[PDB]
């Protein structure tokens, strides 16, 4: 009924929709992760080095909680490409890297994807598709002195960008004049580490502010930075809500045959879906499928005449259709649809609510591969193979004929459509008006 | 000395199993029938171009080729990757330093880790600082140049060292044969059979049957 | 250059006529499609696959959904209303006669194996040789059997054996076999003694005709080019629909959980959004190939079960509808999605020359032929039948007259004997 | 329930216009599916995004409706041109062609006009009251073989 938003439903076979509850549970599974990462030095040490040449570190093997961070809304800024900052807890990664550095705060802006700037260019490069978070704050009371602070620094020239997460430190002579500085500096022939002349007293956009970058390595090789969160028992041939690593997904695990080399960590369908996945604790391969699915069909009389139901579960075998529908965890009305000796194996999948015949009849309603049902005697559902229409044998032999003595002249009626209703829409009227 | 790869230099793409599909990929691979260039072990080991990654193989019974020498320039100036098996182990370093300069086994480093009747094959990439190395090893019995036939390498390490070399050098045992060859960005169809496993492909790029 | 075929002068004259004094029976094989692969599909289950927060999403679309899955339940049906009308065409089914004594004719290869494990005949069986899902996806069996269509083609072929037209017409009329024939060369013009006379002959053509038959099908599945068509082009279609989830369609991943996982609702929402565009375009563009795809199925099995009606059920008076040269009669046999017909057909064979003249003059008045031609052997004039050499002495039944000999162009002088 | 044809083309078109009305009560991800609210509540720069997303939907929706008008279209006229076959060779005429004109052999034909449609009331001859007899192809009479005309 609700299938075909209708109150009345005609006799015949009807696809429905799914509109069971199936509540469902979560399992977590995560490596044995316990080293703290040090975050509290990377935020915290006494300088950053020069936006120039900037701090570097990677990342591994560690209990990564971001909340501390998240905490600290004190940060004038912390903002994330790829990732809302809230899944950090929750997500886990390959690899970490945390870049470091301090800049005059105006000048912050050009640590994006997308930016433009003498630093962007010369010194600093993200990559536009870059996937992690920027964090900043300011440090005048720290980071200014003397109106002089000339060792944090930019290229004051040279050409072409620096790539995205390229290191340069090189230290030369940059040629903008015509002449062939060759070695000298002269107007247009310079050595470049320009600096800001950071007074504590500079006005706000004028005084330094210190950064950090967070990239995340999100490949399939294995984790090694992770969140805070703790795994559960693992809960086999049930349909649960999973998340391996951060790797979420709903559907059935079970143990697995899958012949995974020693390297490869999950196996994938046809779709580029993962479908298979290595234990980051027992080192088990699982196999995985929606929460077991199978295609509801219901075989009925007219509401008309009876509110009896015959359901067929397609493409499914009758030993596993409780574990199908999940009856575990399904209305007690619709659970009856499992097991109930009216139980029966067609070639098209399992037929349930339906009383096997014997018998042949024409085909009713259709069911699959010579199977049909229909409404009778007390009344029951009841499904048989279908009649191809009677037997008969043709007396032949080399001397004998058959012919008629007499005729009948039948009428036979035959219906054709010619034509169909002529419309016209106005477009402007229909989709404005 | 010229010879040429024909079918050679094949690898797992990427960490995944994936089963009876003709699955097709972009990665700098070594193209097919790409020309390489042949050693022995005489003087045959000066140093040689990087380029974007090399495809180098090495046939033997009694491992002569022992280890490489990879960086910019391997000067004791900038740190340049080590690579040698010493028997007891396979051992790994950045050093800028010709701490031992000889370029054999005798018969400020940022990073360090230790682990004719053979065919060993060896692929080097760097992606964006990521150094990638990739091997396999076969028996073998042979002629003086590779064997025109199949089989894919598997990743044995990703490094994230990020130097920026452009040249490298092999190290032998002194007081057997070797090939070198490079890889470029290509179009691949790869076959993964029922068990996993990489079984051929084509270069799509070769001639015109081949991009049918 | 590509060739049109040999050049051939016809012989032509206002007075010469050529006439076959021998034949060849043919049997030509004709094959169709009837039924694609029954597909169905749960589009909420491919576009967003078991996530509550993609499906809230996908309502805002409305009805989209819906029509698409109704659309594809209209084409799954359609394939059993084709199957039904080419093969149902019998109302009974007629067993296999006992005696097999049809004249010197030999079906043991189209008749039923019983020694199959499904009783597909002999030819059956080599046809079902010869032609070779997963993410919300689904396959529906056909509600007849290949077994069932074994049934129905072992009914049309036994009925039509042993009883001619008569089991379309009415209920089936035991007939002897070489009395069926001799009525069907008399519905090609050709007179009926022109069988009885060389009824072995004729039925060692037809047997080696059936013969050749099965080294034909033997020899390559490429003479099956148009049914493993229809199966390529179904696979070809699943394959790019399926692998169309792989594609980003400009968001962030092709994979639904990676956004689920990475991003909150309000940020992941513009996402999916692109997602569900995408996806939903591209099962739209399913659906529609299928529907256009599904008329051109649908054409080519109204056309299946009019060569059912017209020429198993019958014998076809136009040309070229059930083989080349003149229709004697036709077999079906059934195949994977489709079906085929053996058309047994009379081809004239040994041309030779004769003077002819429209009319002949006697006692002034004008004859004509009755039935049949006027010709000479360049002594004498005989009448014939106009298909096959029969010469005989021209007398005043085998003709009619008209007028007198003035009127007629090309006439010529003969004694027209009165027995 | 004999008229299934007729009644069926008259359902499909009533079906497809109450889906192609009901869509426009449809979001496609606007704030809201009725075009007056979007106008009301938002300022141009804003409005348009919303009021694009709408234009987007309903176009997508009313070519779907067309380009399935398109494919039954050509279904009726595939109908079409077998009832224009039928009325010239069964009607004005008579037909040799096995079940073309009805079951049974053909007499003649008389077209019924009906809604979106045609019938004809095909007049067959079916033979009945069948006898067995011995038959044989051919008799002998001086020797001759004789064969019936
Ligand atoms: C690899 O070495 C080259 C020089 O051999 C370096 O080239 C400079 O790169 C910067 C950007 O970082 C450009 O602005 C300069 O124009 C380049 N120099 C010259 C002479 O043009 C490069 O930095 C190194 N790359 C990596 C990835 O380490
Ligand atoms: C008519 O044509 C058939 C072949 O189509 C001729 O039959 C063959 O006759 C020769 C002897 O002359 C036999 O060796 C062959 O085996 C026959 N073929 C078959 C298929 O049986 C027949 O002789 C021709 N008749 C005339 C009058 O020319
Ligand atoms: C009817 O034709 C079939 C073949 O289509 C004949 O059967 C084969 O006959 C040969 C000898 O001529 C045997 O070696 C085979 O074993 C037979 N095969 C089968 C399946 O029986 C058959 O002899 C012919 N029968 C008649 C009555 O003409
Ligand atoms: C034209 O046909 C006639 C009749 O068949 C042929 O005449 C007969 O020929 C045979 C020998 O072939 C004679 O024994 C008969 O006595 C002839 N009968 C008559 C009525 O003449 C005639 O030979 C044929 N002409 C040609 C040129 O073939
Ligand atoms: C057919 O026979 C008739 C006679 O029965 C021929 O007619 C005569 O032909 C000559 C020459 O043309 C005329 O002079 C006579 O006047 C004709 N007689 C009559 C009664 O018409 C006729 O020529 C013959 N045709 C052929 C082709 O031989
Ligand atoms: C993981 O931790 C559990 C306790 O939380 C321990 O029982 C188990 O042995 C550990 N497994 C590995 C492989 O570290
Ligand atoms: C930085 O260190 C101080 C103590 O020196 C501590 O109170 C503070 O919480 C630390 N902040 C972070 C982000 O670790
Ligand atoms: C359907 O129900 C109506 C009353 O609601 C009744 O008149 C009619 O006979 C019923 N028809 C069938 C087929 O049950
Ligand atoms: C049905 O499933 C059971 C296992 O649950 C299996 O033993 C049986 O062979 C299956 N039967 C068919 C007909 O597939
Ligand atoms: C149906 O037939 C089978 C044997 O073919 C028999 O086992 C079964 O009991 C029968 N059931 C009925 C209701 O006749
Ligand atoms: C390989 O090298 C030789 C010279 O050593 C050269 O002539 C040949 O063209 C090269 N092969 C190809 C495929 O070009
Ligand atoms: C360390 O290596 C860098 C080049 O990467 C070099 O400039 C620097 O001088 C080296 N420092 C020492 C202490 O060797
Ligand atoms: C090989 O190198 C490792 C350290 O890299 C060392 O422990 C081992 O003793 C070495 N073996 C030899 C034979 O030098
Ligand atoms: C797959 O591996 C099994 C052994 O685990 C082996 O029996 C089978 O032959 C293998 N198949 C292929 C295609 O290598
Ligand atoms: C008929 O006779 C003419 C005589 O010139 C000849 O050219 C032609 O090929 C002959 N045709 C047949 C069918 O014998
Ligand atoms: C046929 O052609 C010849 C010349 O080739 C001519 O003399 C004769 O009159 C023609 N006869 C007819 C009936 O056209
Ligand atoms: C014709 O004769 C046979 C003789 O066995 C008999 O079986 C058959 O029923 C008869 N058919 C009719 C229609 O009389």
């Amino acid at each position: 009924k609700c299938t075909l938003k209708s109150f009345t439903v005609e006799k015949g076979i009807y696809q429905t929709s799914n509109f069971r509850v199936q509540p469902t549970e979560s399992i977590v599974r995560f490596p044995n992760i316990t080293n703290l990462c040090p975050f509290g030095e990377v935020f915290n040490a006494t300088r950053f080095a020069s936006v120039y040449a900037w701090n570097r570190k990677r990342i591994s093997n560690c209990v990564a909680d971001y909340s501390v961070l998240y905490n600290s809304a004190s940060f004038s800024t912390f903002k994330c490409y790829g990732v809302s900052p809230t899944k950090l807890n929750d997500l886990c990664f390959t690899n970490v890297y945390a870049d470091s550095f301090v800049i005059r705060g105006d000048e912050v802006r050009q640590i994006a994807p997308g930016q433009t700037g003498k630093i962007a260019d010369y010194n600093y490069k993200l990559p536009d598709d870059f996937t992690g978070c920027v964090i900043a704050w300011n440090s005048n009371n720290l980071d200014s002195k003397v109106g002089g602070n000339y060792n944090y620094r930019y290229r004051l020239f040279r050409k072409s960008n620096l790539k995205p997460f390229e290191r340069d430190i090189s230290t030369e002579i940059y040629q903008a004049g015509s002449k062939p500085c060759n070695g000298v500096e002269g107007f247009n022939c310079y050595f470049p580490l320009q600096s800001y002349g950071f007074q504590p007293t500079n006005g706000v956009g004028y005084q330094p502010y210190r950064v950090v970058v967070l990239s995340f390595e999100l490949l399939h090789a294995p984790a090694t930075v992770c969140g805070p969160k703790k795994s559960t028992n693992l809960v086999k041939n049930k349909c649960v809500n999973f998340n391996f690593n951060g790797l979420t997904g709903t559907g059935v695990l079970t143990e697995s045959n899958k012949k995974f080399l020693p390297f490869q960590q999950f196996g994938r369908d046809i779709a580029d879906t993962t479908d298979a996945v290595r234990d980051p604790q027992t080192l088990e391969i699982l196999d995985i499928t929606p929460c077991s699915f199978g295609g509801v069909s219901v075989i009925t009389p007219g509401t008309n005449t009876s509110n009896q139901v015959a359901v067929l579960y397609q493409g499914v075998n009758c030993t596993e259709v409780p574990v199908a529908i999940h009856a575990d965890q399904l209305t007690p009305t619709w659970r009856v649809y499992s097991t109930g000796s009216n139980v029966f194996q067609t070639r098209a999948g399992c037929l349930i609510g339906a009383e096997h015949v014997n018998n042949s009849y024409e085909c009713d309603i259709p069911i699959g591969a010579g199977i049909c049902a229909s409404y009778q005697t007390s009344q029951s559902i009841i499904a048989y193979t279908m009649s191809l229409g009677a037997e008969n044998s043709v007396a032949y032999s080399n001397n004998s004929i058959a012919i008629p003595t007499n005729f009948t002249i039948s009428v036979t009626t035959e219906i054709l459509p010619v034509s169909m209703t002529k419309t016209s829409v106005d477009c402007t009227m229909y989709i404005c008006g | 000395a010229y010879t040429n790869s024909f079918t050679r230099g094949v690898y797992y793409p990427d960490k995944v199993f994936r089963s009876s599909v003709l699955h097709s990929t972009q990665d700098l691979f070594l193209p097919f029938f790409s020309n390489v260039t042949w050693f022995h072990a005489i003087h045959d080991n000066p140093v040689l171009p990087f380029n974007d990654g090399v495809y180098f193989a090495s046939t033997e019974k009694s491992n002569i080729i022992r280890g490489w020498i990879f960086g910019t320039t391997l000067d004791s100036k900038t740190q340049s990757l080590l690579i040698v098996n010493n028997a007891t182990n396979v051992v790994i370093k950045v050093c800028e330093f010709q701490f031992c300069n000889d370029p054999f086994l005798d018969v400020n480093c940022t990073f360090e880790y230790v682990s004719f009747k053979n065919l060993r094959e060896f692929v080097f990439k760097n992606i964006d600082g990521y150094f990638k190395i990739y091997s396999k090893h076969t028996p073998i019995n042979l002629v003086r140049d590779l064997p025109q036939g199949f089989s894919a390498l598997e990743p044995l390490v990703d490094l994230p060292i990020g130097i920026n070399i452009t040249r490298f050098q092999t190290l032998l045992a002194l007081h057997a044969a070797y090939y070198v060859g490079y890889l470029q960005p290509r179009t691949f169809l790869l076959k993964y059979n029922e068990n996993g496993t990489i079984t051929d492909a084509v270069d799509c790029a070769l001639d015109p049957l081949s991009e049918t | 250059t590509m060739s049109l075929g040999a050049e051939n002068s016809v012989a032509y004259s206002n007075n010469s006529i050529a006439i076959p004094t021998n034949f060849t029976i043919s049997v030509t094989t004709e094959i169709l499609p009837v039924s694609m692969t029954k597909t169905s599909v749960d589009c909420t289950m491919y576009i967003c696959g078991d996530s509550t927060e993609c499906s809230n999403l996908l309502l805002q679309y409305g009805s989209f959904c819906t029509q698409l899955n109704r659309a594809l339940t209209g084409i799954a049906v359609e394939q059993d209303k084709n199957t039904q009308e080419v093969f149902a065409q019998v109302k009974q089914i007629y067993k296999t006669p006992p005696i097999k004594d049809f004249g010197g004719f030999n079906f043991s290869q189209i008749l039923p194996d019983p020694s199959k494990p499904s009783k597909r005949s002999f030819i059956e069986d080599l046809l079902f040789n010869k032609v070779t899902k997963f993410n919300g996806l689904t396959v529906l069996p056909p509600l007849l059997t290949d077994e069932m269509i074994a049934q129905y083609t072992s009914a049309l072929l036994a009925g039509t054996i042993t009883s001619g037209w008569t089991f379309g017409a009415g209920a089936a009329l035991q007939i002897p076999f070489a009395m069926q024939m001799a009525y069907r060369f008399n519905g090609i013009g050709v007179t009926q003694n022109v069988l009885y006379e060389n009824q072995k002959l004729i039925a060692n053509q037809f047997n080696s005709a059936i013969g050749k038959i099965q080294d034909s099908l033997s020899s390559t599945a490429s003479a099956l080019g148009k049914l493993q068509n229809v199966v390529n082009q179904n696979a070809q279609a699943l394959n790019t629909l399926v692998k169309q989830l792989s594609s980003n369609f400009g968001a962030i991943s092709s994979v639904l959980n990676d956004i689920l996982s990475r991003l909150d609702k309000v940020e992941a929402e513009v996402q999916i959004d692109r997602l569900i565009t995408g996806r939903l375009q591209s099962l739209q563009t399913y659906v529609t190939q299928q529907l256009i795809r599904a008329a051109e199925i649908r054409a080519s099995a109204n056309l299946a079960a009019t060569k059912m009606s017209e020429c198993v059920l019958g014998q076809s008076k136009r040309v070229d509808f059930c083989g080349k040269g003149y229709h004697l009669m036709s077999f079906p046999q059934s195949a994977p999605h489709g079906v085929v017909f053996l058309h047994v057909t009379y081809v004239p064979a040994q041309e030779k020359n004769f003077t002819t003249a429209p009319a002949i003059c006697h006692d002034g008045k004008a004859h004509f032929p009755r039935e049949g031609v006027f010709v000479s052997n360049g002594t004498h004039w005989f009448v014939t039948q106009r298909n096959f050499y029969e010469p005989q002495i021209i007398t005043t039944d085998n003709t009619f007259v008209s007028g007198n000999c003035d009127v007629v162009i090309g006439i010529v002088n003969n004694t027209v004997y009165d027995p």
